[PDB]
């Protein structure tokens, strides 16, 4: 399987998409960017043109005025305007975020101090996922030979430290997966940026989200709730297969 | 000698906070050096788990040296209570301090013509409050805490279960401390708007006041209606820690979600409490040497009543993944994006004071040029992230991160930094030397830009906030981020050179108003610095 939902050397961009809604959130930031990098650019050059054209050296005696009607009122009207643009494609692509779909796979994810429990409640499936290199592992959190030799065992190899885990969340392409994200004991959040998906994993609370993987390959997240020690040092790796990888891996599981 | 900490007048008072905030600030910025130590390269090689069983005193000076990968054990709690002393230290111990207690009682009484506060007794109680919170929040960096360890690694907002299961006492000293900071701002907003409506000379009415007297003003209604929701909501994770309460956990009906309803409704305030003084001395700075009235003086008050209000009903925008409705996040989003129109009027008004001016690139200057292009970058990103369906991505990322030190640390400390050049004149007698005023402005600015700009691509790729350690790939931002930050301290560490070298033998000052007659509100109209009693 291919390695496509993880962080690149010198990377300036958002992760690879292999969601339609994290190809929504692309789009969208994209569109934001252009107008705030605009408006910045344009303040900028105000300023650096006002400080040329006005030094004191060239401009020896200064202007009194304090008012200018009809340039405050677009000053005003224009910023409204261009929120409200902002909105009207922003808020459609947040609808269409957190509107949970009909689900072709549900999987219940429960976040403990330092690891993630796994339950598929259609299959009767649970297990539990550990960053390799964790105490359970035999590690401490830190990189040396015995992790590496780990990492190359389970598919991976050393660039994936601190992002692969020892079990993997597995899913079919092309279908609706619903998340049930909870917390055990603190409150930790459960994250693919490749799916543009993010869920706090509170203690007494259920709350889902939804993502449909538009290709193959393994995608890495991270806890996104400061949860104590081992905060840095408990991920997420979502493997996406093949509709006939993912009923093997399921009959792998199943207890005759 | 001693005295000068039992003094009641407003202007010893202000320069206390000042000092005070100033020397937690080099603590707090001493913590980050040593946080973009750790973050530099990835793996873990200053705090690491064998310095623990040294002495305290030889722990910390081996903790500074590098180890190998091979001989360090990450120690995670070190990351997060460091990190948790930088935030509380700067949002309750440094920034407001220096901004409000320290400009705000100097100079809102000097501005207003009133001789004093209304209560300088009250004042100086202000004052002890701060350095007892002070010292109640560095004492629980050394008390039991957390794993088996000293400190309370929680984050600066302190969110339950994790605060109120933190073992040891460390987190309890911490909450102390953050009473005694609201219980400081109280008082101080209390003696702001008495002194504010009541104590302004004849003739000084509503709409005569400065800009700068106006925005302390408004920051003042802004702590009374913020500090106490806080000081609920703590006292809950107090009790909930030692009393037997059950307010925010589920096995008693609690909810965990409660606790940051209640905090944001301090927690967003907040800022605007950290920005609204800065805006007021970027106000006095641009029109003294733009030589130039500021432009549109009543928009200028209204756009800060407008921000100051809209502050108090956008809080759950830093709650967008925590399980909050599809209509609470559409609604937060849309009167969180309001903020932005007042604010772009202050912006555009600020340029327009420049034009057609006679503009003088004096240190003080600098600063508040800096702030304008500076608050632009970071409010703007601001922007970006009141859209929840973005914020999905960046939310608890290093985006966030950067957005926050650029309104911060490039915004309101480009305000600090415009008032001590502005005004060390007027309150010392002595003047800062203009050449090493300007290096350290460019040193400051190439340095932030460096250690925060690339974060906003750290976060792009997914770089978790509160984390020791991080994934090979996101290496090169994060050593360039490094790499600002030692900068930007050697800057701060000049700029302390320069505040002795001024205090010490700077060049006598001489002249009431030593700037020009557009610096034209009452503390250019006294002597420098101004007689024990004035007005
Ligand atoms: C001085 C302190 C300060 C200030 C002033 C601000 C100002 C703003 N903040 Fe920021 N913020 C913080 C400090 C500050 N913030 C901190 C500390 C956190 C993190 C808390 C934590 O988790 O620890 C945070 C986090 C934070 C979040 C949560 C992100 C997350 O956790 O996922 C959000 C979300 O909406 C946000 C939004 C905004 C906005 C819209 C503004 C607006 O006020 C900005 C308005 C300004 C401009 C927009 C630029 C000027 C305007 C113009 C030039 C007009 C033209 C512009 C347009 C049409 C857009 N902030
Ligand atoms: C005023 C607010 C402020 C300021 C100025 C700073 C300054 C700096 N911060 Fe700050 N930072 C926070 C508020 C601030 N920070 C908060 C609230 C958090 C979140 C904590 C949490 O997660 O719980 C945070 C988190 C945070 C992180 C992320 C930690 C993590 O997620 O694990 C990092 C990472 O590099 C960082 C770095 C820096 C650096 C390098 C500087 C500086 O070194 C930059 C250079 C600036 C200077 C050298 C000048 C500073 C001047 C003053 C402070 C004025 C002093 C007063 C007078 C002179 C009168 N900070
Ligand atoms: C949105 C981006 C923000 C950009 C900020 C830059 C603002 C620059 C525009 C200001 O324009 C000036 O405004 C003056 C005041 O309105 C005008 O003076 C006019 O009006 C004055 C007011 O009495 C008279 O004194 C003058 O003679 C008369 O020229 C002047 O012509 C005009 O150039
Ligand atoms: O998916 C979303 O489905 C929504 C339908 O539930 C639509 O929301 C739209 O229709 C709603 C009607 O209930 C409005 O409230 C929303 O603001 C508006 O974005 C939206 O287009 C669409 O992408
Ligand atoms: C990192 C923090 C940065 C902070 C920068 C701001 C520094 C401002 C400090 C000024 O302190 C002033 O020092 C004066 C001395 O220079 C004092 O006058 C004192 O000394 C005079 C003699 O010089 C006497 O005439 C006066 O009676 C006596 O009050 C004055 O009251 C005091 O306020
Ligand atoms: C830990 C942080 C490490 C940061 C170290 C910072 C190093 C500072 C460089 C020292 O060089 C200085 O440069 C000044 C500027 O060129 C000179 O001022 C000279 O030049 C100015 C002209 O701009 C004049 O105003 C002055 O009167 C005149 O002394 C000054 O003498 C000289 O010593
Ligand atoms: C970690 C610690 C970092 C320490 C950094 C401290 C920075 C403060 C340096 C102050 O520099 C002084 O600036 C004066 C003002 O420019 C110079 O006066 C010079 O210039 C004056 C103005 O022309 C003349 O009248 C003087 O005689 C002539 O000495 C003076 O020489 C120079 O030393
Ligand atoms: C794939 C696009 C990479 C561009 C990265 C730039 C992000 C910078 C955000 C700062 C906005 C300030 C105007
Ligand atoms: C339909 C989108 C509404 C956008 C809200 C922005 C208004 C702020 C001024
Ligand atoms: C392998 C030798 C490299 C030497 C590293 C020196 C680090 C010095 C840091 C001390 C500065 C304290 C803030
Ligand atoms: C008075 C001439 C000195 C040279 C000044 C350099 C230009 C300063 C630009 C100010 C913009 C700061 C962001
Ligand atoms: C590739 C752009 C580099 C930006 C440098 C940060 C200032
Ligand atoms: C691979 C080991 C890299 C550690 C290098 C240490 C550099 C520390 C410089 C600290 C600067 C403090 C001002
Ligand atoms: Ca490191
Ligand atoms: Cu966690
Ligand atoms: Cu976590
Ligand atoms: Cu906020
Ligand atoms: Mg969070
Ligand atoms: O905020």
């Amino acid at each position: 399987l291919e390695i496509i939902g993880r962080p690149q050397p010198g990377g300036t961009g958002f992760q690879p998409s292999a969601s339609p809604v994290a190809t929504q959130i692309h789009w969208l930031d994209g569109f934001i960017l252009v107008i705030i990098a605009a408006i910045t650019i344009f303040v900028t050059l105000l300023i650096l043109y006002a400080v040329w054209r006005f030094h004191e050296k060239r401009n020896k005696v200064p202007a009194r005025f304090t008012h200018n009607s009809p340039l405050e009122i677009a000053w005003t009207i224009v910023p409204i305007v261009i929120l409200v643009a902002i909105g009207a494609f922003s808020l459609p692509v947040l609808f269409n975020q957190q509107e949970i779909p009909e689900a072709d796979v549900t999987v219940k994810v429960t976040g403990y101090q330092w690891y993630w429990g796994y339950e598929y409640p259609d299959e009767e499936i649970s297990f539990e996922s550990y960053m390799i290199g964790s105490p359970a592992t035999g590690g401490d959190n830190r990189m040396s030979p015995e992790v590496e030799q780990q990492l190359i065992e389970a598919g991976y190899s050393r660039d994936e430290f601190l992002l692969a885990t020892d079990t993997a969340m597995v899913v079919p392409v092309n279908k609706t997966v619903v998340v049930q994200v909870t917390g055990a004991d603190v409150i930790h959040s459960w994250t693919v940026p490749a799916f543009g998906v993010k869920q706090d994993a509170v203690p007494g609370r259920l709350a889902q989200l939804w993502f449909r993987a538009e290709r193959e390959g393994i995608f890495f997240g991270q806890c996104s709730e400061l949860c104590g020690i081992s905060h840095a040092y408990m991920p997420i790796t979502v493997k996406v297969v093949s509709e006939e990888a993912y009923a093997a891996w399921l009959e792998q599981h199943h207890h005759h | 000698f001693t005295r000068w900490f039992m003094s009641t007048n407003h202007k010893d008072i202000g320069v206390l906070y000042l000092f005070t905030g100033g020397l937690v600030g080099l603590i707090s910025v001493a913590f980050t050096v040593y946080m973009r130590m750790e973050l530099m390269a990835p793996g873990v090689q200053f705090m690491c788990a064998e310095h623990l069983e040294s002495g305290l005193v030889k722990g910390f000076f081996q903790s500074l040296w590098p180890s190998a990968v091979e001989n360090c054990t990450p120690n995670g709690h070190l990351w997060n209570v460091m990190i948790t002393g930088h935030g509380i230290l700067m949002m309750f111990f440094v920034v407001i301090p220096a901004l409000f207690g320290g400009f705000g009682n100097y100079f809102m009484p000097l501005h207003i013509g009133a001789p004093d506060m209304a209560f300088p007794r009250m004042n100086n109680l202000s004052y002890w409050l701060y350095v007892a919170g002070t010292s109640l929040a560095v004492a629980s960096l050394f008390a039991p805490g957390g794993n088996g360890q000293l400190g309370s690694g929680i984050g600066w907002v302190l969110y339950p279960p994790l605060s109120t299961s933190e073992s040891g006492y460390s987190t309890d000293l911490a909450i102390f401390a953050v009473h005694l900071s609201g219980a400081s701002s109280i008082l101080g907003a209390i003696n702001m708007i008495t002194t504010f409506l009541n104590m302004r000379a004849p003739g000084m009415t509503m709409h005569k006041v400065p800009l700068f007297a106006w925005s302390i003003f408004v920051t003042a209604w802004l702590i009374l209606l913020a500090l106490p929701v806080l000081a609920g909501a703590i006292t809950m994770l107090l009790t909930d820690r030692n009393f037997g309460t059950t307010f925010f956990q589920p096995s008693g009906g609690g909810d965990p979600v409660l606790y940051q309803h209640i905090l944001w409704f301090f927690g967003h305030p907040e800022v605007y409490i950290i920005v609204l003084p800065a805006f007021g001395i970027v106000s006095h700075v641009i029109a003294t040497f733009a030589k130039k009235p500021i432009f549109g003086y009543l928009p200028m008050v209204y756009a800060m009543v407008a921000i100051g209000v809209l502050g108090f009903v956008v809080w759950a925008h830093h709650m967008y993944t925590a399980g909050l409705s599809l209509t609470q996040q559409s609604y937060f989003m849309m009167a969180t994006m309001v903020i932005a129109v007042p604010t772009g009027i202050k912006i555009f008004s600020w340029i327009a004071t420049m034009w057609g001016g006679s503009i003088e690139l004096k240190t003080p200057m600098l600063w508040a040029l800096g702030f304008l292009f500076l608050f632009t970058v970071g409010g703007v990103t601001g922007i970006v992230l009141s859209q929840a369906s973005v914020d999905r991505y960046y939310h608890d990322t290093y985006y966030v991160v950067a957005h926050f030190h650029y309104v911060m640390s490039l915004g309101a400390v480009f305000g600090i930094f415009a008032g001590i050049y502005f005004w060390i004149g007027k309150m010392s007698g002595r003047q800062y030397p203009e050449w090493a005023g300007k290096l350290h402005f460019w040193m400051m600015f190439v340095g932030a830009n460096l250690t925060f700009f690339p974060q906003h691509f750290l976060g792009r790729q997914g770089m978790p906030r509160r984390y020791i350690d991080y994934p090979e790939a996101f290496a090169t931002w994060n050593f360039v981020s490094s790499l600002g930050a030692f900068l930007s301290f050697a800057s701060f560490l000049f700029f302390l050179g320069v505040i002795f070298y001024t205090l010490t033998r700077g060049a006598r000052v001489t002249a009431n108003n030593y700037w020009n007659e557009h610096a034209d509100t009452l503390e250019w109209t006294l002597t420098s610095p101004p007689p024990e009693h004035t007005f």
